[PDB]
């Protein structure tokens, strides 16, 4: 026969490989595929769809729908935040179980830029200026208003346009962040202020919510596959 | 426009039907796929399809439901929903197989005052959970079909009990989506909001989605439709606040083929 | 019948090739190509009837 | 034209602005996703971007071998109140977790399988004896053919029936299968029954399950060990690894968000809290 | 023969 | 020698397999083929042959040559049924014997449309007209005359040409059917009725047999093959 | 000597190929080809001298 | 417990290899793995054991640990695992740069964390010249048979 | 419509061509010829009743 | 030249008859 | 797909070649080339700013 | 040298 | 086909 030799790897079932195997149905007649809406070709068209923000994980509001509800009411201004959170997309607890955070749990690192869109839910009557804050790692995370203005920010004011976007834009030190809490590849500080006040006439509600959608820029990818710790099986 | 047109202000007209709108957040066409008639080369059963159209695709209006501070949610389920309407229903049940796409148009204004939101959900293959934690699947077809009034969502999962006579019913979780996911990411499915200071209504044109050509609308919903409160009604100081929910539902481009006898399902 | 196609290089010590010979009548025999294409999010990030500019207001 | 492995968009250079445009602000009531990028709300160096999106290609990420089942035989003597142990199996990838949420990320799929089996045994009793080394059969039985009753009854025959005859010890088994559903992709997900209660019918005629289309949806895997029996026991276990080769897939659907509890979307009391406490203001 | 790719 | 890596499947042996191997007499003085008649290239070339339907698998009349024969009489108008058979082609118990429905269980999938033809045996003195009905699944089967009639059928009018076609068009919402009992791919009813009734006229038999045929027609075929229940070896 | 034929591609991920070289003198050590023609049913089917229309009576 | 093995994948538990590179600051390469199994009996008891198959599993940071030598991490279904049979070929498989970076850094003189004055000291901690915590992860390495009477 | 600004609601107008129960519940008249109209600024609404009729002329 | 891979026949569509053509009836007596 | 290179032949017994084609994909499962290059040593044996000529003082 | 079908 | 070095 062909004189061959052996390789190392020889006989080893690699669970990632990709090599051709006998059929076991030969001839089988396939079922043509149809046009069947909604196809898709990459999981990141997954990610850059918005999904809504678990913000408020007290522990009377996680696990129910009021986790979801950020609580906004027309006090006089102050410089404190309503709300903080960490750029750790797949570890932050608020952050993890987005869809955009699912995706990036069966991946290793991840890049790019994201956008946060908050959604005003109060009367028309309502009115309002907010501070939607991004901080780049390394220094005080902001707990003043005054520290938060010094970073990436807009100023979003309330009215017929119901919706504001801020971009985080990609500013990192490595060229991929790990998809774990870590500090070399930390991602730095979201927050939103009250820039003036809520304000509202009388017959009005004073208190209303604001929801949060997290999803991925264009310029967003993921690599090195794994398994999420979002899913088990115990016995 | 220059002339005026607008976003906001909609008129959707089919068969001998018109629907205005002008508090509208434009509307939505599932998946960019707009219905169709089912093509020759994706055709399966050979007999001549019928194709009541004006007849069957029009505008049908279901019962109002009542939206409160302690609403947890609603759900139906197309075609089923749809099942007593017209000569659709009756098309659908003279027929094995049927196949529809839908204009699905969701009411509810309030005022300048009020505050609230509804996420209006087009879920394909909606499969929700059972009340059991003795049998798993275990809904039956009459709990499962609930017709015009359909079903609703709560705040609790409350495992039946009765081992006897058990409810077979769904005990679908409103956080947990009715099915076991988060429902924050349920936005990755067709959807509009209505939220009480932007819009008063959600528009969704839902292609035929399945993975055949054409099935049993009798025994298999294709869509389900779900709303949910992301932000609850309010409004000025009133404790008890109460304001509508209308759908109105119209099927698109539906063909039905296998004539036979009527199917007198078991409903209750 | 061979199928010669270029790998996309990584880590360097021209284009470097492969090649790929199908052994089996059946396709579902053989091994994954890898050589995907990549599609628009459009039908689930804008699904509205009416085209979305982004600098325009969204309701107008 | 657009490659899986293509480099993502360039990042330009913006500068300042103040006009009428205005990028920031929207209305996720219309149901779509604001798409912005950085140079809409900030300024912008250009960028030449190199990264890619190829590892997250529906094939790329489904392109793993998964454990979908383990199924136990022995080689013991049948003896008149116990049998020689052979292993039935029904198809399914909802006997374990981990794959299973993968496929569900969507609502129908498409694909070729590639199913590898790995094969290990043991020594269950104490003494000293020996086995020769084992041949296992692996007979695929689809919807309508016998199932076997016996480790060596006729149906092991398998005149027209796959097997695969695996020798211990040698590379892991493996084949392939083509799409083979019966309908134009696979459904994950089926809201509906298998069928129709009729009025004129008894309740019990008319029941079905929910969500539950053909009863045997795929068919059996039957698995033996060849060999006589030895003196001595030996037990092997089968762990069969299934990976979706040529893969596309439809209407994408929020992951599982607590445990699997049987082959539907149902859910167990007790678990219904994945998520953590967390404060509103800490970071 | 080949294709090339 | 040539330096190979051993993949998984390496030794195995699959019994669709499709591989070269040696051969034990070579050089062999093969004989020649003669064109004998009968040849078949395809087995659904079988399947659409006409072969008889044992209808009536009554416990005195099974495995008998009665089971073949329907008897039909000239009593009065009725609406009620001649026969009734599930259309389940390899597994409704009248159907899967015949030869569509042996080969139809080497299979696990089948799909197109199928026809039945029945031959009347009266005298040429027996006029009638009977009405065939097939319907579709998902409603009550058919017991009378009134529901078979809104399915497809052909009205059987008694004559020179002795025998009548219905054919059973692909209505099913699958591609393929199971070739078992299964709801979820389930074929619908086939039934046979009194239109009018039999007349004869004095001196004639009052009572005669119909027998009915069953064959694929060219549009139909089957997958997946598959070991069959209708033959065993115990011991 | 290699012989390049198509697969008839079921679930895809231009025409693709497979390779075959046969190895041996003898032609029963080859594989099935599996390239078989088919014929039309008739002398089973339709075994009579007369040539049957079927919009016609059959018997005349 | 039947002991299975974790091992967080460096070059620098060995000194020779580790050497060769530092003579460098930085480095990219692709990555060859070989594996060399090799098994013995440990009790006197003459008895017997069948051929081992061992599960060589890849699990990068943030993957689930393995606790137990059978519990559901073994499933694999993302992560890569080699499953190797006792007495053929030494198994191998090949990664590429899988770096963070745009090099390997043998030597990275900083910290992970910079220690913030209105933070706690313990808070603001981390290791002199250590970044990524877990860099590359880990391999979790079993037996997959079920055991034999014998060690 | 004649409320003030701040007022709201949706209203459906109905033509149901004759030989059914006339009718007296939403129900019934939905399934005719009919208009919902959504109060807002363009103050009013129009349905059309289009000529559906057996004769030619009607009787006055 | 037809192969065993080949489609098979396309249904043609067809509309409603009334005519002296007869192919539902038929004479199995001949064999065929 | 092949690439046909020469070997370097130290001991002897034309120009020898020898043949490579890659199996896979990604080419982190290449083989190593071993066709390197060489540079020169200046970035670390002559660092200066000032050019050496080394007949020359290198103060001047 | 090659045969195409 | 063939590359040559
Ligand atoms: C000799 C061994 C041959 C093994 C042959 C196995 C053939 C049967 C393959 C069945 C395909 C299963 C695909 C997965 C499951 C379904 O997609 C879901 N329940 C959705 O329908
Ligand atoms: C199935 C087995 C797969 C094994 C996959 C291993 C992938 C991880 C490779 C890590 C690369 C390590 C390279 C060496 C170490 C670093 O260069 C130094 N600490 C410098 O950063
Ligand atoms: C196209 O393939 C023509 C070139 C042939 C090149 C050599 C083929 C190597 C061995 C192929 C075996 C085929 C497996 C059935
Ligand atoms: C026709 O075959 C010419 C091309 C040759 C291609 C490479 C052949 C691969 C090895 C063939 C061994 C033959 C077995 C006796
Ligand atoms: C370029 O490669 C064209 C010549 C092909 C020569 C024969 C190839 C030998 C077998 C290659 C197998 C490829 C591995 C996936």
């Amino acid at each position: 026969g062909l004189p061959v030799m052996n390789t190392p790897g020889s006989n080893q079932y690699l669970t990632a490989d990709n090599f051709q195997s006998p059929c076991a149905l030969p001839e089988f007649d396939v079922t043509p595929p149809i046009d069947i809406p909604g196809e898709v070709k990459n999981m990141m068209e997954l990610a850059e769809i918005d999904t809504m923000i678990p913000f408020d994980l007290s522990a009377t509001k996680k696990n129910t729908m009021e986790m979801y509800r950020v609580r906004l009411s027309d006090k006089p201004h102050t410089d404190d935040p309503i709300l903080c959170l960490s750029l750790s997309p797949a570890s932050d607890p608020r952050l993890s179980h987005t869809m955009l955070g699912e995706i990036l749990n069966y991946y290793t690192h991840w890049a790019g830029s994201l956008k946060f869109t908050f959604l005003f839910c109060g009367s028309m009557m309502a009115t309002g200026k907010l501070l939607v804050s991004y901080a780049p790692p390394g220094a005080d995370p902001p707990k003043k208003r005054k520290e938060a203005m010094l970073g990436t920010h807009v100023i979003w004011d309330i009215g017929l346009q119901s919706s504001c976007t801020m971009v985080v834009p990609w500013i990192s030190n490595t060229t991929y962040r790990q998809t774990i809490d870590d500090s070399f590849t930390e991602g730095g500080y979201i927050s939103v202020f009250y820039q003036t006040r809520i304000v509202v006439p009388l017959s009005t509600p004073r208190e209303m919510d604001i929801l949060g959608f997290v999803s991925a820029c264009n310029d967003f990818s993921v690599r090195l596959l794994r398994d999420t710790t979002h899913i088990e099986q115990k016995a | 426009e220059a002339c005026g047109y607008s976003d906001r202000v909609l008129q959707l007209t089919l068969g001998n039907s018109t629907i205005t709108t002008q508090e509208a957040a434009n509307s939505v066409v599932a998946y960019g796929r707009w219905p169709e008639y089912l093509r020759d080369s994706e055709a399966n059963p050979v007999d001549q399809p019928t194709e009541p159209d004006v007849a069957a695709c029009r505008f049908y209006t279901l019962d109002t439901v009542s939206w409160t501070k302690e609403s947890r949610g609603w759900w139906w389920k197309l075609p089923d929903a749809l099942r007593d309407m017209g000569l659709f229903g009756q098309n659908m049940y003279y027929h094995y197989l049927g196949r529809s796409g839908y204009t699905v148009h969701v009411q509810c204004n309030a005022s300048k005052f009020h505050q609230g939101a509804l996420g209006v959900f087009a879920v394909p293959e909606m499969c929700l959970a059972g009340d059991s934690n003795t049998t798993t699947m275990y809904t039956s077809y009459q709990n499962a079909n609930p017709g015009e009034k359909g079903g609703t969502f709560t705040g609790t999962f409350t495992p039946d009990n009765n081992q006897t006579s058990p409810a077979r019913r769904f005990c679908p979780v409103d956080y947990l989506l009715g099915n076991g996911t988060l429902l924050g990411n349920a936005f990755v499915f067709p959807h509009q909001i209505i939220n009480l200071r932007t819009n008063n209504c959600a528009t969704l044109v839902l292609p035929y989605v399945n993975s055949l050509s054409i099935d049993s609308m009798v025994k298999h919903n294709n869509w389900g439709i779900a709303i949910l409160p992301l932000a609850p009604l309010n409004f000025a100081s009133e404790s008890s606040p109460e304001i509508p929910i209308t759908l109105t539902i119209a099927p698109m481009c539906c063909e039905f083929n296998g004539l036979r006898n009527i199917t007198l399902p078991r409903l209750q | 019948g061979a199928q010669v196609s270029s790998q996309k290089v990584g880590a360097h010590e021209s284009t470097i090739n492969y090649t790929t010979i199908n052994y089996y009548r059946d396709s579902a025999s053989n091994a994954a190509s890898k050589q995907d294409f990549s599609q628009d999010p459009s039908k689930f990030t804008e699904p509205i009837k009416d085209v979305l500019i982004k600098t325009a207001p969204m309701l107008n | 034209a657009a490659t899986s492995r293509d480099a993502l968009p360039n990042t330009e250079a913006s500068g300042p602005t103040h006009s009428k445009e205005i990028p920031a602000l929207t209305a996720v009531e219309t149901g779509a996703t604001n798409p912005l990028v950085p140079s809409d709300t900030v300024q912008t160096r250009h960028v030449v971007q190199h990264r890619s999106r190829s590892e997250s290609s529906i094939e790329s990420f489904f392109a793993r071998g998964a454990c979908v089942t383990i199924m136990t035989v022995d080689n013991s003597a049948s003896t008149t109140n116990k049998d020689k142990l052979f292993a039935v199996w029904k198809i399914t990838y909802k006997d374990t977790v981990q794959l299973r949420r993968k496929l569900e990320f969507f609502t129908y799929s498409r694909f070729d399988m590639e199913l590898t089996f790995v094969v290990t045994a043991n020594f269950t009793e104490t003494n000293n004896g020996h086995a020769l080394n084992q041949v296992y059969q692996i007979m695929y039985v689809p919807p309508g053919a016998p199932v076997p009753e016996k480790w060596d009854d006729y149906t092991w025959q398998t005149s027209s029936n796959p097997s695969i005859f695996y020798t211990y010890g040698t590379a892991p088994a493996r084949i392939s299968v083509p799409y083979v559903g019966i309908s134009n992709a696979y459904s994950h997900f089926y809201d509906g029954f298998s069928k129709v209660p009729l009025k004129d019918q008894s309740a019990a005629l008319g029941d079905s399950l929910y969500g539950a289309a053909s009863l045997n949806d795929f068919g059996i895997l039957a698995v033996r060990v060849v060999n006589d029996h030895n003196p001595t026991k030996v037990t092997s276990k089968i762990r069969v690894y299934l990976k979706p080769k040529h893969i596309r897939v439809w209407c994408p659907r929020p992951p599982r968000a607590v445990a699997y509890y049987g082959p539907g979307v149902d859910y167990k009391d007790g678990t219904l809290t994945p998520l953590s406490t967390k404060d509103l203001t800490t970071y | 023969g080949s294709s090339s790719t």
